[PDB]
């Protein structure tokens, strides 16, 4: 009877951000396999949870 | 002394053949099924026929209730009391051995650590 | 009662199948039945033991003159993993207050 | 005497597969990886 | 050549089978897989006691037509003399086992089982014959000719 858009928030996005920009930021020692086990934490955290409505 | 020697060893035969596992038996005569299977089929892939009705349809026997899991999965005999009596190593070797199964995986996520 | 802790040192071990104690025979269906309840017959010990397989025949040791059990039997099933289930099983079982015992 | 039980529930070989609790998986600590289930080969 | 073995065989059941399986004596009419308690029935049903369905008793003693006491059935029963019978008789008419009431499933429903009492039991003064579970409707009388007792069955309405 009618059709929903799904839209990822703004202040989501602004967080998810802030997570990325937490990375860089607090690791300058930090080994290189470390950093990337945080993006892939982030980011299947923004994923597994949107999904449909980042696309 | 033909028939009485033929009574006692005839009955070497039959006992013999009863002896180890008229069940275990037949089991090893299905191979021998199989052997022919290989003279007409010597090396079958998919459509050819006995694969066909093969995907094409997926002496009491004891009626009541139901027959725990056994290992083995036998169905009970005819006249069976129908009711269970065992000391519960089948579930418990059942459950055990299942639980192993979950220890190797949470051995695993140890790993990537 | 010696057969249930050569059953936990065979699992605690982690023995892992064909290496197991009952690939000792695997020539044998026949079973033994000992400690039995001299009230006990055929058709009864039939009747239970017929859930682990279906038994072809079994000779029980009745006393010959007075007719009575001597209180076991050496049973026939239809099939061996019948065996191998019955004694890793049925053993150490309560029977009329009285437990009885199974080997190969 | 059979031994009988309202319906019927459920068998045994599943009944008891993962472990138990547990409770999910850190904080969600950045150093944890974890992310695939089995070994690759 | 009358008797050429003095012994034989049986392939019989053994009294210490049936004898330990069932024990208050030994019991007959074990009950069916079916058989469930009346109330967590009625908790499926999703039913407070208010609109609960439960089963109570009424006697009146056949010669004079009430309650002796009331009795529920939601909490099977074994309708027997009295001690081993839950549910006793003072009857003297009433074999050691006279009959069982059991509730299955088929819907939560009553059903009355005859033991073969060797008198046999009246259904609305009107007999059945034995080794067959009948459900019982409400409002059905139970005493099989006249008959010390007699009993109803009500559902709790109203």
């Amino acid at each position: 009877t009618a059709q929903c858009f799904l839209r990822v928030d703004d202040e989501s996005m602004q967080r998810f951000h802030n997570r990325v920009r937490q990375i860089l930021m607090a690791s300058g020692s930090t080994t290189f396999t470390k950093i990337v086990n945080k993006w892939n934490t982030a980011l299947i955290g923004l994923m597994t949870y949107f999904r449909e409505a980042v696309v | 002394q033909r028939r009485k020697a033929e009574k006692d060893s005839e009955r070497d035969e039959l006992y013999a053949q009863w002896g180890k596992g008229l069940a275990q038996s037949r089991q090893q005569q299905q191979n021998v099924e199989d052997a022919m299977k290989e003279m007409q089929k010597p090396l079958a892939r998919y459509i050819d026929d006995e694969d066909l009705d093969r995907m094409l349809r997926e002496r009491p026997r004891y009626s009541g209730p139901a027959p725990p899991p056994n290992r083995f999965n036998i169905w009970p005999g005819y006249r069976w009391d129908g009711v269970d009596r065992s000391n519960g190593f089948e579930q418990k070797r059942f459950a055990r051995l299942a639980s192993k199964k979950a220890v190797e995986e949470l051995a695993y996520k140890w790993s990537v650590e | 009662k010696l057969i249930n802790e050569l059953n936990e040192r065979e699992v605690q071990l982690g023995v892992a199948d064909k290496v197991s104690w009952h690939s000792e025979y695997k020539d044998s269906a026949w079973i033994f039945l000992g400690g039995l309840p001299y009230e006990l017959t055929e058709g009864d010990i039939i009747c239970v033991f017929s859930q682990y397989g279906e038994i072809v025949n079994i000779n029980l040791v009745r006393d010959k003159k007075t007719g009575k059990s001597k209180g076991f039997c050496f049973l026939c099933y239809e099939d061996q993993r019948s065996t191998i289930l019955a004694v890793d099983n049925f053993n150490g079982i309560k029977i009329k207050g009285r437990t009885i015992r199974v080997d190969h | 005497n059979p031994r009988t039980s309202n319906e019927v529930q459920y068998d045994q070989r599943l009944f008891n597969q993962s472990k138990g609790m547990d409770s999910g998986f850190a904080g969600g600590e950045d150093e944890i990886y974890n992310v695939y289930d089995q070994a690759w080969r | 050549n009358l008797q050429a073995q003095e012994e034989e065989r049986e392939f019989y059941n053994a009294r210490r089978r049936e004898h330990r399986q069932r024990n208050d004596p030994g019991g007959n009419n074990k009950e069916k897989e079916v058989p469930a308690k009346e109330k967590p029935s009625f908790e499926l049903s999703g039913a407070l006691l208010e609109d609960t369905n439960t089963f109570r008793g009424v006697v009146i003693k056949y010669s004079e037509p009430k309650r002796w006491r009331l009795y529920p059935f939601k909490n099977a029963y074994l309708l027997g003399r009295h001690p081993i019978d839950h549910p006793s008789c003072s009857k003297q008419h009433a074999v050691f086992q006279y009959r069982l009431v059991e509730y299955t499933r088929a819907r939560v429903k009553p059903y009355i089982i005859d033991l073969g009492s060797g008198n046999g039991t009246f259904l609305n003064n009107k007999r059945i014959e034995p080794q067959r579970y009948y459900e019982l409707k409400e409002k059905d009388v139970l005493k099989e000719i006249d008959d010390e007792d007699e009993e109803e069955e009500e559902e709790v309405s109203d």
